[PDB]
């Protein structure tokens, strides 16, 4: 009945020294029935990464929508969109459906190509921007993720150390949620290289 | 319903309208809401007619039995019996009662018992749906130690306004005077009190 | 929850998962869903944790009193009916129980009764109970025979719970195995699904859908 | 319509060591968006080297603790001052809870102490009486924030040994009392940051063969 | 949320806490609730966070266009009128509860706005779940003819009352001072009385602790030449 | 199950160096109607305890009778009724707390919030809360209803923790309470100007002040407030 | 309607769909084909509310056939599935949404690969090796998790499908009157007349 | 449970009752006997809410067996049916009524006549030549109205019963996993093991 | 809310309390419920603050535009515009408004507009939750052609009682005098009007 917890899933993002990380689980379900273990929730438009939790049809719809909008942006602007600008575009796009909203929990992550400054942000289903210095969480195990991030996180972590912190935050949060898990992906993002790692986790 | 009781120099006077309503139909236009639980302890009834009658009947019984054993009860005692019934059966009752009586030792006394079952001793008391419209008037015009004639005028004028504005109130204004001299009944018809 | 039990040549196999949930929140992964009523009787737990624990623990006290009074082991039929008659008294009040009562006696042979908080009491060869019961039924029905070895029967039960642990969101944690024979039940270990899944996948060549 | 239940917030945490056991809980008490008290004790010494806490609806929580303390008193009277073992105390609490199955004590109960071999023990209950011995358990409002952290840092879940890459797990080495108190303090600091009903103060009760000790730490008051 | 506004000798000051909450969880610990409608007109917002932002941006945008159209600095009453009429039209469904303040050629002003579209005038005001804690402080310490220093002190103290006593408020105090004939100073994190203590332990893991299945380089660059 | 009819609003209280202070207004409201203007809601028990009650007034009067009966019962066969075996605040509270939780457990509650203020035999300050649900708690400052939202913030600025109690005099404490009552009159739509205050000191005993009024009110600034935005006249 | 299954093997996609149509208390028909050919190498099975199912399927069929004529070219299974998902994702926020769940089985002639897509009435698309809608998956996914191998032949796929239908006929309460099976491969679409 | 049938012929009464037990989405058992022998020449089949059915049937069974021992005499089918009706008529105004419908088939050894009684959970008794509970009658009564003749043999009764079960298997949505058939005549009660 | 308007010899006077409530919390204790739709046509507002403000704003606009075209509007005209909004949007509004104004030709006039959207021209009018408690007082004490000083005393005493009994009413008593002389604002604080 509740649209935000039919399919299930989670996304988390973190900042480090000259780097950012974004991660998500792979589960898609119909309430108790597990349907797919290959449903990735992180997408990217140029060097800007977007993770989306919530109702899966809206996750797909919004991805296609932000691909549409960022492509037109690039043709007109003659440059790739930046994380700060994209964040505003997500907020605008969600609020225009104020009274008929997309049931989602988006998360933006990326490094500004000019300033080099690491950037993350979160949103509610209707557009409100949460621009945290440390970390952002989203999904059906957001409570669990808040607890993990608040205890495990420290500032100015090196890329390879930040990987361990965010991976352990996701994995242990997912294992305390019935509608999350079934695999996981972690993106490590530096100014001009991005590494993608699939994690081995319990498949129940 | 518009009911009130007022203490004065020589004792206490009870006052009431005579209207009983089933919705907007006046089921009885000449009702007597001033009822007797003892020789010189009376009450004013508002709310459910069935509940307030059943309660009043039980109180009259309790005070009749009290008298046979311990002699004349105080007005405080009568109010306590009313309370005990109203409080302990609050879930199933809809009764707003004013208890008034005359002792020789305590003179005129007035106790009001609203829906909850709480007791409040006061110099005067007002109750019933029509009482809302005369809080302002009664507060401005009430004095302590009034005369009989002044108190009758105060109640007559007060209930006249309550009747004028409240649809649930109307008919004749009944009154009952309680003093050392005895018990006097008064009646005031529409032609008299409407022109005030 | 996924719990199963089935009769075969070598007695009865009982297998259960370990997960407990409150909504989407995973409350516990280490739940003991098999009750050791006595050295010969086992009870499975599904539905309300408290209802099942309390009344199946109570249940052992009634049986102990029976054999003290009658100088004889209680039958699985009498055992299951004590529980079913008890919950029938509470019918309507809101008890939530899905249970198997499993055992073995000389007069009955290996016996399994399904007992239910609606009052339903059913004797049978195979039963699967819980939110993940349908998943377990798939594996059991296609691979079940009377002529199974204790080794093969144990694995089929283990594998059926694993199947349900994977797909059912409200099942998981670990697998507890029991084997019930002429001389009583024998515990066959706690098996973590986090390790069992990858082991089975590699050796069995199953779950080709998942990447490892 | 009258509603006989309420929610006083709070959060509790029990951890079992090799020869000790701790039961912690914040000291904040609330209704809706107001603070009732910044210091209202929630974890109690019940005698026989047993500590207890019943988190959720405080009226039911106080009632239950009161009735269990009473049960310990009568256990001594009826059975020649015998020490009530932790496992026996647990089973007794099950019956207190299930006794009100159809009008439950709206609480999450945790007890801690030592078992009969001297090893640390923690037991955990749901509102209607189901129970289980555990090495680790958080209960109450911020339980969802704390448990995952304890799966990771107490039971080394999802942790493996460097160089082997997922093949060899991290060994389950035992934790000292100083090491556990560090994890408890961090758990509540982290919970206070993200849960509005957690804060003000932290009170920990440590249980060893020598007896029951107390430690108190300040928490954020916002 | 706790937001306040206080008039003083030569202007007006507004303040706010920095806590955002979803149910009993804190979504953001350092949230920014002071919004700029124009350079010298700022407002603080309570209620639904997306709404207070959106309605401020929209009115702030139209105010800017109006200022350019008329060649005049914008007025607080204009922002007030445009906000109330917008909110009234949406019959309360846009959940924005605003305290609007500012200085303009008419003088210094302080108003409040509610979601259904009702406005109120005052020397001191407070909105949100911690308004009762804040208003208690304001009713106890407010006087006529406050100085700038006194008004900032009173305003931040009212927010602190909200931070400490209301569970819907917390973390830091943001302030914005708007004096007549001066630039508006926006004091982000004016007070920081809620820094977390050092943790007992570091949770940095050894490298290789997490199990991996596959690795791959992600192509973020465009299609290449040659 | 019932609904409260005639109701009483905030009760506020705090501790100080040598004792405790408690206060509550004299109003009995009938919904929005401010029906009864002479209702005493602080009820002393002996010379060492004061029980402040809010909520349903009929239930208050019942509780009042229970306490009156408790004093009578304690005197029975008790030569030390006015000395070592006199009723302590802690005894009076626990009795009420028992009754409140029993009544909620029969789905027929006493619709009240109660604060028991007093001083113990050994001079220790006693202050504890209980309500219709049987929920109990203690704190250097305690308040019911609107007082919880408005009084506590003000009172907590004087005594923020335990260590602030010895540093707080009776003069400072009474000042804070009286101010809180003024603030409640500004802001609670079911409060009155008239109120009662009680002090229980370990040295000077029980002082019960009746017919107090809220004074030194600020209203003069109202004359300058015109319209709701744009209006000037 | 009730049960619809799908499985992707080495070189083909196999769809199985029940024959029963039940309206209330009686089974009005026991030979109903719950599928439509969208293009020569793309088949769509469907299940949901009465009326909506056929209306939606034929509406999609008409649109894809219109595309085929206009461009003289067959759309990829991936392209058709994306079109269908969008129509359902549009539908879910309409006055009266289409209450239809579908499986799209197609053979991509460009990549020489079979492809199976599962889409629900909300517009939730996933590519899978094997899929199902309704209560069917609750019984069948455990079997497929065990037996499926990506490199199965079509004959091996049909045997694994028989094992799924046998389980359904054993444990499901509703008599769905068997299934109509259809194979989608490089040569097109054909029906297995004996099953 | 689901389907229970009854038919009275020349010299016997035949009861047919389904084997399936479905709780929710799965069929937990496919060999369940929904009947109890009340006395050597009296059989009662039952269907209704879970738990209540067996509890009620065995309670009646115990009471009739108690009567048999006490009097050393078998009650008539008419007498047993009246006892059962009263228990259900008492039950319907209880705190929690028995939600059970029954068919009582018996052979009266005094009158040398077979007798079939149909009683619902309200306590509504009727003597019939053929009867049914639940949705079963909606399909079967039309066939019995046509074919039933009151002088049929037991073999003719079984053939007419096969025609009823065939129709049910064709038009009912629920798979009831066939029926267990039992015959009640002068020689007692026996089960037809092949049906 | 307690609001009233009273005609007298030299014109008309509007009166109001200053309390705005969200349940039992007083959201504003110094509210101005006497609002201006034209130079010498004002109104008293009760009910929803948002609705009555939105309405008053629209009326002020309509009368400003009327003035620009046709000169000063009559009080009857102003009441008609209020009515048109209240009647045609009765389903979505909760507004109880009293319109009062001063012409030189018509002198002092008072129109009351309750929830429905009906219009009633009266010598004086009372409205708001607190008005219920002063029907009796106002009816007994109102005379036609009173003086300025007498009318101020009548309103001051009337609203004092309404405030005393109604929880939704309180704070300062605001008044606005409308005569040929001009527009005068009056304020009366609690210390003054409570001791009456
Ligand atoms: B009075 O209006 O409250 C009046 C007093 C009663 C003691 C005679 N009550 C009634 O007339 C009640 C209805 C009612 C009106 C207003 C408030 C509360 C109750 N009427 C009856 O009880 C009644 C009516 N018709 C027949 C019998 N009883
Ligand atoms: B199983 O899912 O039925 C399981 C078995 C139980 C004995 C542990 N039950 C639960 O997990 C139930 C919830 C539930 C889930 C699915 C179907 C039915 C019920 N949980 C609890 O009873 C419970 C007890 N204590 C704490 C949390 N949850
Ligand atoms: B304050 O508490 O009023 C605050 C002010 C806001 C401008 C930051 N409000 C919130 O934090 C609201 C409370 C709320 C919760 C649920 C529904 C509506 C309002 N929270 C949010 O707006 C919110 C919650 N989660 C994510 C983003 N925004
Ligand atoms: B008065 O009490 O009717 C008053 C008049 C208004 C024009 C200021 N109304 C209110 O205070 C209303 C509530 C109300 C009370 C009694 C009757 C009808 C309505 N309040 C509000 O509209 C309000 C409250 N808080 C914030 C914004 N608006
Ligand atoms: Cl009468
Ligand atoms: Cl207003
Ligand atoms: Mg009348
Ligand atoms: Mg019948």
């Amino acid at each position: 009945s509740d649209p935000s917890s039919i399919n299930g899933g989670i996304v988390v993002a973190m900042t480090g020294k000259d780097c950012v990380a974004i991660a998500c689980d792979l589960r898609l379900g119909s309430q108790s029935l597990g349907v797919s273990n290959k449903f990735e929730k992180i997408f990217h438009y140029g060097h800007v990464f977007l993770g989306i939790t919530g109702l899966a049809t809206d996750v797909t719809t919004l991805n296609e929508m932000f691909r549409y909008k960022t492509n037109l942006y690039k043709l007109k602007e003659e440059r790739a969109i930046e994380p700060e600008t994209f964040t505003q575009l997500v907020s605008s796009s969600l609020y225009e459906r104020r009274f008929g909203p997309y049931f989602v929990g988006p998360v933006v992550a990326g490094i500004n190509s000019k300033s080099g400054k690491p950037f993350i942000a979160g949103f509610d289903l209707i557009g409100c921007i949460d621009e945290a210095k440390d970390f952002i969480v989203s999904g059906t195990a957001s409570d669990q993720l808040f607890g993990m991030c608040e205890s495990l996180y420290e500032p100015n972590l090196e890329p390879e150390d930040l990987f361990e912190t965010i991976s352990q935050a996701l994995l242990n949060a997912a294992d305390r949620d019935a509608l999350s898990g079934w695999g996981a992906v972690v993106y490590i993002i530096k100014k001009d290289e991005v590494v993608k790692r699939y994690l081995k986790m319990r498949q129940d | 319903t518009s009911i009130m009781a007022v203490t004065f120099k020589d004792g206490v006077i009870l006052g009431a309208d005579s209207r009983t309503t089933t919705g907007a139909y006046i089921a009885n236009r000449v009702t007597d809401k001033l009822t007797r639980v003892h020789d010189k302890i009376w009450c004013c009834r508002s709310g459910s007619a069935a509940d307030t009658q059943a309660i009043a009947d039980i109180v009259q019984y309790h005070l009749e039995l009290y008298t046979s054993q311990y002699g004349t009860p105080s007005t405080e005692t009568a109010a306590s019996v009313f309370k005990e019934l109203c409080y302990e059966n609050k879930d199933n009752l809809t009764a707003g009662i004013i208890v008034a009586g005359y002792d020789d030792k305590n003179k005129g006394e007035v106790y009001t018992i609203p829906l909850g079952g709480s007791v409040h001793k006061l110099p005067y008391a007002i109750a019933g749906s029509g009482s809302t419209f005369i809080y302002g008037y009664c507060d401005k015009n009430f004095r302590e130690n009034m005369s009989k004639e002044e108190t009758v005028d105060f109640i007559k004028h007060s209930l006249s306004q309550a009747i004028k504005w409240d649809g649930s109130s109307g008919g004749v204004i009944r009154m009952v005077v309680l003093t050392a001299a005895g018990v006097e009944r008064l009646i005031f018809y529409p032609d008299e009190y409407e022109q005030l | 929850t996924t719990t199963l039990a089935f009769r075969f040549q070598g007695g009865i196999i009982v297998a259960v998962d370990s997960r407990a949930t409150a909504g989407n929140w995973v409350a516990s992964q280490t739940v003991k869903k098999v009750i050791e009523i006595n050295p010969f009787l086992l009870g499975t737990m599904a539905g309300g944790a408290a209802d099942c624990q309390f009344w199946e623990t109570w249940l052992g006290s009634q049986f102990r009193l029976h054999e003290l009074r009658e100088k004889e082991r209680i039958s699985v039929a009498a055992a299951s009916k004590i529980l079913s008659n008890l919950v029938y008294q509470y019918k309507g009040a809101g008890l939530s129980m899905g249970t198997m009562i499993c055992g073995y006696t000389r007069k009955e042979g290996p016996t399994i009764y399904y007992v239910d908080s609606d009052g339903t009491r059913l004797k049978g060869d195979i039963f699967c109970v819980g939110s993940g019961q349908t998943f377990a039924y798939g594996v059991l029905d296609s691979n079940y025979k009377w002529d199974l070895s204790v080794e093969d029967a144990l694995y089929l039960g283990k594998r059926s719970i694993l199947a349900a642990a994977h797909r059912d969101a409200y099942s998981g944690g670990s697998v507890n195995l029991y084997h019930v024979t002429e001389d009583g039940w024998i515990y066959h270990g706690n098996h973590d699904v986090g390790e069992l899944f990858w082991k089975v996948k590699e050796e069995e060549g199953s779950f080709n859908n998942v990447i490892g | 319509q009258f509603n006989p239940y309420g929610d006083n917030g709070g959060t509790i945490l029990g951890i079992a060591g090799e020869d000790f056991a701790v039961l912690a809980g914040d000291t904040r008490n609330i209704t809706d968006y107001s603070i009732n008290s910044r210091y209202e004790p929630k974890v109690f010494d019940c005698g026989d080297n047993i500590v207890m806490s019943a988190n959720g609806f405080a009226a039911d929580g106080d009632a239950l603790v009161k009735r269990f303390k009473n049960s310990v008193k009568w256990y001594h009277f009826d059975h020649n001052d015998k020490k009530l073992s932790i496992n026996s105390a647990a089973r007794n609490i099950q019956h207190l809870l299930y006794g009100k199955r159809f009008f439950p004590y709206y609480v999450h109960t945790i007890i801690a102490g030592l078992d009969e071999d001297g090893k640390g023990a923690v037991y955990s209950f749901d509102p209607v009486g189901s129970y289980e011995r555990e090495q680790c358990r958080a209960g109450g409002a911020a339980a969802s924030l704390i448990m995952p952290f304890l799966d990771n840092q107490v039971n080394f879940k999802n942790q493996y040994e460097p160089g082997t890459n997922g093949k060899v797990k991290k060994p389950l080495k035992y934790l000292s009392v100083e090491e556990v108190i560090k994890l408890v303090r961090d758990s509540f600091t982290s919970a206070t940051e993200r849960h509005i009903q957690v804060g003000d103060g932290l009170e920990i009760l440590i249980v060893t063969k020598d007896g029951v000790r107390k430690e108190f730490y300040e928490l954020k008051r916002d | 949320t706790t937001i306040v506004g206080v008039k003083f000798n030569n202007g007006v000051v507004i303040a706010a806490d920095t806590r955002s909450t979803q149910g009993p969880i804190v979504a953001d610990k350092n949230c920014a609730k002071l919004h700029r409608i124009s350079p010298k007109i700022w407002c603080a917002g309570a209620g639904t966070a997306a709404d207070t932002e959106a309605v401020t941006q929209l009115i702030g945008s139209n105010i800017e266009l109006h200022s350019l159209y008329t060649s005049r600095e914008p007025r607080v009453v204009s922002a007030l009128q445009m906000l109330k009429q917008h909110l009234f039209k949406y019959q309360g469904h846009i959940g924005a509860y605003l305290i609007v303040a500012g200085v303009d050629p008419t003088g210094s002003h302080l108003f409040s706005i509610h979601a259904h579209g009702s406005t109120d005038v005052g020397y001191y005001l407070s909105l949100g779940s911690g308004s009762l804690a804040a208003m208690a402080v304001l009713e106890s310490h407010w006087k006529q003819d406050l100085t700038k220093e006194e008004a900032i002190k009173l305003a931040s103290d009212a927010i602190q009352a909200g931070i400490w006593n209301d569970l819907g408020s917390g973390s830091n105090v943001d302030v914005c001072v708007m004096e007549i004939g001066k630039d508006a100073e926006y004091l982000r994190n004016y007070l920081t009385p809620n820094v977390r203590e050092e943790k007992q332990k570091s949770y940095k893991f050894p490298r290789g602790t997490t199990a991996v299945l596959k690795e791959s380089i992600v192509n973020i660059c465009d299609i290449q030449e040659e | 199950t019932q609904q409260p009819i005639v109701t009483g609003t905030s009760v506020i209280s705090m501790k100080y160096d040598n004792g405790v202070i408690i206060a509550a207004d004299n109003l009995g409201s009938y919904g929005s109607l401010l029906r009864f203007n002479g209702v005493e809601r602080l009820i002393p028990v002996g010379d060492n305890t004061v029980v402040g009650i809010s909520g349903d007034i009929s239930d208050m009067q019942h509780i009042e009778r229970l306490l009156k009966d408790l004093v009578t019962e304690n005197a029975y066969d008790n030569p030390l009724a006015d000395a070592e075996e006199a009723l302590e605040p802690s005894y009076i509270f626990e009795y009420l707390a028992t009754v409140m939780y029993q009544r909620r457990s029969k789905m027929n509650p006493l619709w009240n919030a109660i604060i028991v203020a007093g001083v113990q035999s050994n001079g220790d300050q006693f202050l504890r809360y209980v309500n219709l649900l049987g929920v109990t708690y203690s704190s250097p400052t305690l308040a019911t209803g609107f007082g919880a939202h408005m009084a506590n913030p003000l009172l907590r600025k004087v005594v923020d923790r335990e260590s602030d109690i010895p540093k707080t005099t009776v003069q400072v404490a009474e000042e804070a309470i009286v101010n809180a009552m003024r603030v409640l009159y500004y802001r609670d739509a079911r409060s009155s100007r008239n109120f009662s205050l009680a002090i229980i000191d370990k040295n000077t005993g029980l002082t019960f002040k009746k017919n107090l009024q809220v004074e030194n009110m600020k209203w003069d600034f109202a004359k300058d407030i015109k319209g709701y935005g744009t209006q000037k006249i | 309607m009730d049960i619809i299954l799908g499985i992707r093997v080495q070189d083909s996609v196999i769809l199985a769909s029940s024959k029963a149509v039940t309206r209330g208390i009686s089974v009005l028909k026991d030979s109903d084909d719950k599928t439509r050919q969208l293009s020569p190498h793309t088949l769509m099975s469907f299940a949901g509310e009465a009326g909506d199912t056929v209306q939606f399927a034929e509406y999609i069929q008409a649109n894809i056939q219109l595309y085929s004529i206009r461009e003289d070219y067959e759309l990829s299974p991936q392209a058709v599935s994306s079109f269908v998902r969008q129509e359902l994702a549009k539908s879910i926020r309409s006055r009266r949404p289409y209450q239809v769940n579908v499986l799209i089985g197609g053979y991509d002639k460009k990549k020489n690969k079979p492809e199976l897509y599962q889409i629900d009435y909300l517009g939730t698309k996933v590519e899978l090796p094997y899929g199902a809608h309704g209560y069917s998956g609750f019984y069948t996914f455990s079997l497929l998790d065990h037996h499926y191998r990506p490199d199965m032949t079509t004959e091996e796929g049909l045997d694994l499908l028989k094992l799924c239908v046998q389980e359904l006929e054993k444990r499901m309460p509703m008599d769905f009157k068997g299934v109509i099976v259809k194979i989608v491969d490089k040569d097109g679409i054909r029906q297995v007349d004996d099953f």
